[PDB]
RNA sequence: AUGACCCACCAAUCACA
RNA sequence: UAAUCGAUAAACCCCGAUAGACCUUACCAACCCUUGCCAAUUCAGCCUAUAUACCGCCAUCUUCAGCAAACCCUAAAAAGGAACAAUAGUAAGCACAAUCAUAGCACAUAAAAACGUUAGGUCAAGGUGUAGCUUAUGGGUUGGAAAGAAAUGGGCUACA
């Protein structure tokens, strides 16, 4: 029964099931989660729950000068430290079942409004801290494939911004989220536009548009009016230093346009 | 090497007729027992005293049943 | 720079018997790959040549073992998957050696055999006549 | 990776110092042809691959070309060409329509004085000259290449030899040139032999088929054929197979004048005629005029037959033969 | 016997210890598991069938049994004596050889309970001496208590059992350590007793010349001529002298050869006797020979009769000529000490190589004797490298033996091609230090003056500011050194720097310190900063 | 598609190794035999023997250096002794190494009777010919 | 604490004898070696992978402590053990006229716990007829005895023996047969006029 | 533990087989036997049907020695043919390779 | 031997010489399932209560 | 000629003090 | 029938089996045994359920040529990205290709063939997630497993 064991990667591997057939399809549902953990984690060589102390494991391989010969650990002792190694357990399970919290952007399910933080460094070496990102829109898509059938892409819509001016936006897609998100920071950085701010929180003067079928109207305001706007439109402004407007969309609301 | 089959020579192997000297000389008994000689006469994993074993698992056998032998036909020591 | 000073001290006895002649002594080496029983024909030629034992070294012809296993776990008999093992040979063959010269020679070659290898040995020796054979009859 | 070169260059010789000691030869006469025979011998992988076996060479050979670096330390790239995303062979294109250009320019100078002196140097087809190969290109400019790239380069070239050639020019356009090797399917004549006061009589092996045969024929005799000892009307016993024995001879008008002796082997008595006739054949060749010889070739008399019997293959029944499919 | 790959490499002396210790540790773990659990290990294979691979039997084979578990608990001591505890409750007869063996067991394992079992092993059985005075004359040599010893002594010669010969080198040496202020009235009994070896038939051993010669070498530092007397005795029967014998005529004739040195010539000719021969070290005290016959050499400074003692060495087995790591250490920490000063360097780099990464490793003491080697014979060429050695060994020593290295730095004089050797020894050494290590002036004055005759100031000035940054100032002739590094170049703005640092500091020096800054300001006529200096100064 | 012994390709990030860029096929073609031992030439003996005992050896070799094993075990058995290579991260102090080493040598030595040799070569990181 | 030292290759001498590093069966520690080889098939740009950590150097049986400069200091060595063979004996014939007797002997080596091989037994006894002393009689009346084991193109008679445990033993009994052949060839009996 | 009952079943049968192996032999010589009278045969019949059952060797079966599989096996690996290729695959059988011809 | 295998690296497991993640994948597992509530019945318990 | 219904993408880690 | 299981369009049907009289063996019927293979363990053990939780091995499209990271472009992008007298694409990687094998080439054959498709096949090769049994769905012994109304697949031998 030695030989029929085998190596943890096998085991694992084949107790989470990642690689099935009901994974790719999505055959089962998102809310079903389970985890693989180190079995290695917190012990050590030599160490065994007979209590025994190797020269050169356990212990140190001299003890006052002369070579320690082997021994083993009274009853307590074992106790006391198979009562650690729970307790280690019990801590990082303390630590597992944590989760980190995110800040929301929009409502707690959106993506929207929520910060990627910096975008990357460039070739040159040329680095923006000083630039904030906000995801616009994320959404899964899809395209029928003639092997997998449905093939999901996720396309996030970014805007980057230093707030002294200069804003710009882009879109990037890919099969992993973190992927376009990546991606759209990057891109965007490349499509930066200057907005001249009249006394550096307005506008200048009134803007009507009609872009495709959205229109979008604006109005300057006053020192003290602050950011009164489409949600979308409040979060541009902050990245481009806007500080006091007014913006109703009518027609279409989609987004990118 | 480490194995000299304890210091055993090869007439102590091929010749075995020494064993069947306690044995009837004429009978049916000599032709069985001239083929398991024989047999054990050409065995090479077996030591002497296995082979002399064997003999003896005979001797004993037949000696625990004369009954049978007389009752046969053919009267047999 | 620094040498041990006195570095010998070989153990040799020379009993009065009449040592052992060889007539011809073959060795058979296989192995699985070739170039491991190139490099030992080299060394073993090498070694004798050395001891002036005067071989001559030729190739058996090589044996392939073939064999098919099912390809699944379960049930497709259709498809196999054959598996090989390959022996290869090379064939010392030794003359006009003495009991001493072959036991040295030997000794060398066999410790120093390779891993993968395996090796047969055959000695054909040489006797005069035996003693009631002699010129009695009976 | 210039820093690695040198080091791995240093060490490479270190190192064939080093092999040079313990295979106990002179450091100097050490050749690659030696340093070989040394690994080969020191770490003997069978392995049939022979790419994936022990090797110790000079690093040029065994890392890749490199690219040299573009552009000075203040940016400004060094080929006036560099943008073109290919420099290297757009050079080539460059200095080749240049010389085209050029020599057309000079020949047409040369028009206007009465003067054609040039020479057609475009036929070397005795020397077996060709093209290049796209890879041989490819390697020439350590650079990438496509199909419609050197198919362009190619024809350029040729527009180039098409007209009268410079000394320069035909230089120019000989880079470019390789020559391909000896082109003669003649064999090779067995020298014929004199043997214990015997004349002439050659020697010949033929192979088909699991079956072996070697043949000696001797000029000197009348017409008679023994096979393995005894006469070959009754070695082969069929019509057919004494016909195939018959075909060289027959073929040579050499029917009643040659006297051979045989030893076949293996292979059943088809597959032995066959065996017999191709070493007839071969042997026969050393007593014929060198002009008969490629008409036994053309014959298909001295060519081994390659066909053989293929391997079973599993899950088929004959090699080829498929076990019974059911649609449904 | 070390693993080969350079991760698992010993590099110091400390780590060879550690190492070997340790493998040694694993294969007894291994060891202890097998004879715990037997039955795992009982399945064979091997053919030839080696007897050494077998588990080990600790247990008594028999139980209940007397005449059997004795023996049994004997060889494997406490369950011994809890077995002839079993058998004299039994009222089972103890003959001549059951407390002959578990007298050995006594000597052999072990106040008070050797007084009860050598009554045990008289009162109840009558033993015959041989045995009896053999392991009690051994065991109260271990006790401390040889009078009762020569009480054995007295009975025994009472019944006609003569005293064998380890007897007589017991109380030989139980006569001569017994000492209370009195010699001769020791070496008489002892004398006394060695003639009484010879009328009882008993042939006295080499090992009893040997151990005379052991009892004679700790009282008298001259009685070497009576053992010197010993020493030609055994000679005259035909009895070869032991490398212990030889040993202890080394001892006292090391211990009169430090303020004579004509018995130093009478050891160098007993070894130059005993060098043209091949050894076979069978007998029990051997180490300390090859110990002192090198030791004597590096105090006298002869290295002829070290090679000679090397030719010894390797002859008959080399390797089984030193028993222990520190008293193997001892050699080469001497034999290269005499090496390295008594030789030209021809010979010393030469030996070098070979002895100190294979062999044994360096301590301090063959340290500095590369130090003082390399100032001698003016070799400014292996100083790098005999610092990238001693690295690697020598880490803990590294603070100590620092100081003396660097000193053979000023020694010297440097020419254009030697510069970047200095640089890198010394700037590895200093950013050592500096990121952790008192750090001396000396090797300021080292990397500033070889700094100088490589033609580099703007360094030395940033050594010198990570010195005056360490909270402490060197002397001022180096401070007066760059500031004639820094005159030659005409920097006067760092020299302005250095002499307001060293003013702040109160340096020696600074009446001419002054005058020197005074001296490049009118040379780089600087002389309106010199003026602001004295107006700095003043305030 | 077969899948015996193959590390399939991920999305171009997974280190492998030499060894593991092989697929079966290649084996005595590119890459080389992780044993060698006579038992299975033509003529020769206990081949089943000498595989369980492979097996055994690089269960116990895994569990006695765990996470140190940097590739597979390589076996050579040569005239009744086995030395066993392996490559071994540095993870360990050479304390723990060296006990290891000894314990080891010791106990197989006792288990399968005969001579038993162990040498470890030491590597920083897992050796990478493939991808990452 | 992170120890990383430097290979042996730095320290090495060029000139340094070979045989001192390797003297006796060596696992390939790439390090103890100076040699730089790269083994291994490559990759598309790259090349044979470096000689440290390669696995595949290490599958290989290495020649190292067999290079020829050893082999020829190891075989001078072994001079001393080595004895003469005898100069009349150079011919087959003098072989024959002077020795009738081949006696083939196997021993066979395979890796692993045990030395024991069946095969070993086998002892093969090879004589010439020609060769002894029979009589017309008695060389016709062994040859209808043995039989099968009579080669009559080549006159070689031939005993193998098998049954008896040991080589020495089978020797001896191989030995045994041929002299009672012979014995037992000269003696006529009653039913040989019949 | 072996990996199943089935082989710890089998363990045993080539145990008692061992034991009883002189016995069986001795007794099959009689019975296989034309020279000696039928009377002592049929007895020397009932005498080894007499014999424990697992004691005679029709009745052991070779099996898989790491994975216990009954059939599928490579006698000379006393190998399932499953865990065979596994071994051979990963190139931990020396010698064996897959076979192009 | 399939028991001495199983028994001597069982052992030397607990001496905490070899380390087998096959066990100790049981192992955590087990403690997981009997956390869970789905624990293995005393002998005896099971059926009739 | 015909071929229940139902099938799919909305959750985040590891490591150290 | 008291009396296994698995495969079961192509991609099952001399298939798991390169192998069942007892054994094998999982089934049926009687009987037995309950820390019950192991160093230890309120534990061993389970051919119990789920192949629609899986690893391992594979089948299949397939001798099909595509898959895929990192970028770049598009009066917006779901997605698309070639034109060689060239119009927006560069791309490492894996496949194909090349090499290796079948003892010389060549050819052939073998081998190889990615990503995915069929919740394809297999918890009974072994291992395992989840859920189940524990004086029983576990472990042993003895003996039984029949059979041909009919339908059919693949073979063998034939009809000369
Ligand atoms: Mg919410
Ligand atoms: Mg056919
Ligand atoms: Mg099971
Ligand atoms: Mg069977
Ligand atoms: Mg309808
Ligand atoms: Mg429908
Ligand atoms: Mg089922
Ligand atoms: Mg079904
Ligand atoms: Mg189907
Ligand atoms: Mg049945
Ligand atoms: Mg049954
Ligand atoms: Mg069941
Ligand atoms: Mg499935
Ligand atoms: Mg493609
Ligand atoms: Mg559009
Ligand atoms: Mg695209
Ligand atoms: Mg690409
Ligand atoms: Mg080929
Ligand atoms: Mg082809
Ligand atoms: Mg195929
Ligand atoms: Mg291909
Ligand atoms: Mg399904
Ligand atoms: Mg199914
Ligand atoms: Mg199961
Ligand atoms: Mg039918
Ligand atoms: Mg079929």
């Amino acid at each position: 029964s030695f030989f029929t064991k085998l190596t943890a990667d096998e085991l694992w591997k084949g107790a989470l099931a990642e690689s099935g057939a009901g994974a790719r399809k999505g055959r089962g549902k998102r809310t079903k989660k389970k985890r693989r953990k180190d079995l290695n984690r917190g012990q050590i060589i030599g160490e065994g729950r007979h209590g025994f102390l190797w020269p050169g494991l356990n212990i140190p391989l001299m003890r006052n000068g002369a070579v320690q010969t082997i021994a083993q650990r009274s009853k307590e002792d074992q106790e006391k430290v198979e009562a650690d190694m729970v307790q280690q357990r019990e801590e990082w399970d303390r630590r597992r079942k944590m989760k980190v919290k995110r800040e929301r952007g929009w409502s707690g399910n959106t993506w929207g409004g929520v910060s990627l933080g910096p975008p990357d460094p460039g070739p040159n070496g040329e680095t923006y801290d000083d630039f904030d990102t906000r995801i616009l829109e994320v959404r899964n898509v899809f395209n029928m494939t003639a092997k997998e059938g449905r093939k999901r892409s996720v396309r996030v819509l970014v805007a980057v911004g230093n707030g002294k001016g200069a804003a710009g936006f882009a879109i990037g897609k890919a099969t992993e989220r973190a992927d376009a998100f990546r991606k759209a920071k990057n891109r965007a950085v490349h499509y930066l536009h200057y907005i001249e701010r009249y006394e550096d929180h307005t506008i200048y003067h009134d803007i009507s548009l009609k872009f495709k079928r959205t229109h979008i109207k604006m109005k300057k305001q006053p020192r003290g009016y602050g950011l009164h706007c489409h949600r979308a439109i409040m979060t541009i402004c902050r990245l481009i230093g806007i500080k006091d407007l007014y913006a109703k969309v009518s027609g279409s609301v989609n987004m990118l346009n | 090497a480490g194995f000299d089959d304890d210091g055993s020579e090869f007439h102590e192997h091929i010749f075995l007729d020494k064993y069947l000297q306690d044995f009837p000389k004429q009978g049916p008994i000599r032709h069985f027992m001239e083929l398991v000689t024989c047999g054990l006469s050409k065995n090479p994993y077996l030591s002497v005293k296995q082979k002399v074993e064997h003999i003896e698992w005979f001797r004993n056998y037949f000696n625990e049943k004369r009954v049978i032998l007389k009752e046969s036909g053919i009267q047999l020591n | 720079v620094d040498v041990p000073k006195d570095m010998t001290k070989p153990e040799i006895t020379i009993s009065d018997e009449p040592d052992t002649l060889y007539k011809r002594l073959s060795v058979l080496v296989k192995g699985h790959d070739k170039a491991v029983l190139d490099s030992y024909e080299y060394f073993a030629v090498l070694a004798a040549k050395e001891l002036g034992i005067s071989i001559k070294v030729h190739e058996p012809p090589r044996k392939i073992e073939r064999f098919t296993l099912l390809k699944s776990v379960h049930i497709f008999k259709k498809h196999r998957v054959q598996y090989e093992m390959r022996t290869l040979y090379r064939c010392l063959e030794l003359e006009h050696l003495t009991g001493s010269t072959a036991d040295v020679y030997l000794e060398y070659i066999q410790r120093n055999l390779p891993e993968g290898v395996a090796m047969e040995v055959t000695k054909t020796k040489l006797e005069q006549l035996p003693e009631h054979i002699r010129k009695p009859i009976w | 990776t210039v820093d690695f070169i040198k080091k791995q260059i240093e060490e490479f010789n270190i190192g064939k110092r080093h092999l040079a000691n313990m295979m106990g030869e002179d450091p100097e006469t050490f050749t690659q042809e030696d340093i070989d025979r040394a690994i080969a011998y020191l770490f003997p992988s069978g392995l049939f691959e022979k790419r994936a076996r022990p090797i110790m060479k000079h690093p040029e050979e065994i890392f890749p070309k490199q690219r040299a670096i573009q552009w000075g330390e203040d940016g400004r790239p060094f080929h006036f060409l560099f943008y073109t995303g290919k420099q290297s062979y757009y050079s080539l294109m460059h200095d080749t329509y240049g010389k085209l250009l050029d020599v057309e320019k000079h020949h047409n100078q040369l028009r206007a004085k009465d003067l054609l002196a040039e020479k057609t140097k475009i036929l070397k087809d005795p020397i077996g000259s060709r093209w290049l190969i796209k890879e041989e290109l490819e390697e020439m400019l350590v650079e990438k290449l496509s199909d419609q790239d050197y198919a362009q380069f190619i024809r350029l070239l040729e527009r180039l030899s098409a007209l009268p050639c410079g000394a320069t020019e035909e230089d120019f356009v000989n880079r470019f040139r390789r020559s391909i090797p000896i082109q003669s399917k003649k064999q090779l004549i067995e020298p014929l032999q004199y043997d214990e006061q015997g004349m002439a009589f050659s020697r010949g092996e033929g192979k088909r088929k699991t079956a072996k045969a070697e043949v000696v024929v001797y000029g000197q005799g009348s017409g008679r054929i023994d096979v393995n000892g005894v006469d070959y009307l009754l070695y082969f016993p069929v019509t057919q197979d004494r016909e195939q024995l018959m075909f060289p001879l027959h073929f040579l008008d050499r029917l009643g004048k040659h006297d051979m002796t045989c030893a076949v082997s293996g292979g059943g008595r088809s597959a032995q005629a066959g065996a017999v006739r191709l070493a007839m054949a071969r042997a026969l060749c050393s007593f014929v005029t060198e002009d008969e010889v490629e008409w036994m070739r053309q014959a298909g008399l001295l060519t081994a037959d390659p066909r053989v019997r293929e391997r079973k293959k599993p899950g088929q029944e004959g090699a080829r033969r498929k076990f019974t499919w059911k649609k449904r | 016997v070390f693993q080969d790959d350079p991760y698992l490499i010993p590099t110091s002396s400390v780590e060879s210890h550690s190492f070997l210790l340790a493998k040694k540790s694993g294969e007894n773990a291994a060891k202890f598991i097998i004879n715990s659990y037997p039955k795992y290990f009982q399945k064979d294979i091997a053919e030839p069938h080696i007897p050494c691979l077998m588990p080990e039997y600790f247990e008594p084979q028999i139980e209940d049994v007397s005449e059997a578990a004795l023996q049994e608990r004997i060889k494997l001591x406490x369950x011994x004596x809890x077995x002839x505890x079993x058998x004299x409750x039994x009222x089972x007869x103890x003959x001549x050889x059951x407390x002959x063996x578990x007298x050995x067991x006594x000597x052999x394992x072990x106040t008070w309970r050797t007084k009860n079992n050598a009554e045990r092993i008289f009162a109840l059985m009558p033993e015959k001496n041989a045995h009896s005075y053999c392991t009690m004359i051994r065991g109260m040599v271990k006790h401390q208590a040889p009078t009762q010893a020569l009480n054995l002594y007295t009975v025994l010669l009472n019944n006609r059992l003569r005293a064998d010969v380890y007897t007589f080198n017991s109380l030989i040496e139980a006569t001569a350590l017994v000492v209370n202020e009195k010699f001769e009235e020791k070496w008489n009994n002892i004398l006394d007793l060695l003639k009484q070896m010879v009328t009882q038939n008993v042939k006295p051993n080499l090992q009893t010349f040997n151990t005379i010669l052991k009892c004679l070498r700790r009282f008298y530092a001259f009685g070497k001529l009576p053992a010197l007397q010993t020493l030609r005795e055994m000679k005259a029967i035909g009895i070869e002298p032991s490398l212990a014998t030889y040993h202890y005529v080394i001892q006292l004739f090391y211990q009169h050869e430090s303020p004579s040195k004509g018995s130093s010539l009478i050891i160098y000719d007993i070894m130059n006797e005993v060098m043209g021969k091949r050894f076979s070290p069978r007998d029990p005290d051997d180490d300390m020979f090859f110990q002192s016959a090198m030791r004597v050499c590096s105090s006298l400074r002869d290295l002829e009769l070290a090679y000679q003692v090397h030719g010894l060495l390797n002859t008959g087995d080399n390797w089984k000529l030193i028993g222990s790591d520190h008293r193997r250490n001892f050699y080469y920490s001497k034999f290269f000490n005499l090496l390295c000063f008594m030789e030209q360097i021809d010979v010393t780099l030469k030996w070098y190589k070979d002895l100190i990464p294979s062999v044994f490793f360096p301590h301090s003491q063959t340290m500095i004797d590369l130090l003082q080697a390399l100032d001698v014979a003016n070799r400014l060429d292996m100083v790098p490298q005999i610092w990238k050695d001693s690295k690697e060994y020598g880490h803990t020593f590294r603070n100590e033996l620092k100081e003396e290295i660097l000193m053979l730095m000023a020694r010297d004089q440097h020419p254009p091609e030697l510069q970047v050797a200095f640089a890198d020894c010394a700037a590895d050494i200093k950013s050592t230090y500096e990121s952790q290590p008192e750090w001396p002036a000396s090797s300021l004055n080292y990397v500033a003056v070889l700094f100088l005759r490589a033609g580099r100031t703007q360094e030395a000035w940033k050594m010198l500011g990570l010195f005056r940054k360490h909270n402490k100032i060197p002397r001022a002739e180096l401070l007066n050194e760059f500031l004639d590094s820094a005159k030659a170049s005409s920097s006067p703005a760092q020299a302005i720097e250095l002499v307001k640092l060293a003013s702040a500091f109160s340096l020696p020096v600074c009446e001419g310190l002054t005058r020197r800054v005074m001296a490049e300001f009118t040379l780089t006529q600087e002389q309106r900063e010199a003026l602001g200096e004295l107006t700095a100064l003043t305030s | 598609k077969n899948r015996a012994a193959r590390v399939r390709v991920s999305k171009g990030d997974k280190p492998v190794t030499y060894e593991e860029a092989h697929a079966p096929h290649y084996i005595a073609h590119r890459k080389g035999w992780l044993s060698l031992h006579t038992g299975n030439l033509d003529g020769e003996d206990h081949a089943a023997e000498r595989t369980v005992e492979d097996v055994f050896l690089r269960k116990f070799m895994l569990g006695t250096f765990p996470g140190c094993l940097a590739d597979q075990l390589v076996l050579k058995r040569r005239a009744n002794q086995l030395e066993i290579c392996a490559l071994v991260l540095r993870q360990l102090p050479p304390h723990k190494f060296y006990f290891l080493v000894g314990y080891s040598e010791t106990l197989l030595s006792h288990f399968y009777k005969c001579p038993v040799h162990l040498h470890l070569q030491t590597v920083p990181s897992k050796v990478v010919y493939k991808y990452i | 604490r992170r120890k990383a030292l430097p290979p042996r290759t730095e320290k090495m001498a060029v000139d340094q004898d070979w045989p001192s590093v390797y003297p006796v069966a060596a696992p390939f520690k790439p390090s103890a070696v100076p040699l730089p080889v790269r083994m291994g098939y490559p990759v598309k740009r790259g090349v044979p992978m470096a000689k440290e950590g390669n696995l595949e150097l290490l599958k290989i049986p290495n020649f190292l402590h067999l290079t020829p400069v050893a082999i020829k200091r190891h075989c001078e060595a072994l001079k001393d053990f080595c004895t003469e063979w005898p100069a009349a004996l150079d011919s087959d014939e003098k072989c024959e006229k002077h020795f009738p007797i081949e006696i083939d002997t196997a021993d066979y080596v395979s890796a692993g716990p045990s030395i024991r091989n069946p095969k070993a037994r086998v002892v093969t006894l090879r004589v010439k007829l020609s060769s002894l002393n029979l009589d017309d009689h008695a060389k016709k009346k062994l040859i209808k005895l043995v039989g099968d084991r009579y080669c009559k193109s080549t006159d070689v008679l031939t005993i193998k023996t098998d049954r008896c445990p040991l080589k020495r033993q089978n020797y001896d009994y191989a030995v045994y047969l041929l002299t009672v052949l012979y014995h037992e060839s000269w003696k006529t009996e009653e039913w040989e006029k019949k | 533990y072996y990996v199943d009952w089935k082989m710890l079943r089998d363990v045993k049968r080539r145990k008692m087989a061992y034991e009883y192996a002189d016995e069986r032999l001795r007794i099959n010589s009689l019975r296989k036997n034309t020279i000696l009278p039928k009377d002592l045969q049929e007895v020397a019949d009932e005498e080894i049907a007499s014999l424990p059952r697992d004691s005679c060797p029709v009745r052991i079966r070779n099996r898989c020695v790491m994975t216990s599989r009954p059939r599928g096996v490579k006698r000379r690996w006393r190998l399932s043919r499953i865990v065979f290729r596994h071994l051979a695959d990963h190139g931990q059988l020396s010698g064996v390779q897959r076979a192009m011809w | 031997n399939h028991n001495t295998y199983f028994a001597l690296m069982g052992t030397l497991r607990f001496l905490g010489l070899y380390r087998d993640e096959h066990q100790d994948f049981r192992d955590e597992q087990l403690r997981l399932k009997k956390l869970r509530g789905k624990g293995k019945p005393r002998k005896g318990e099971g059926k009739r209560a």
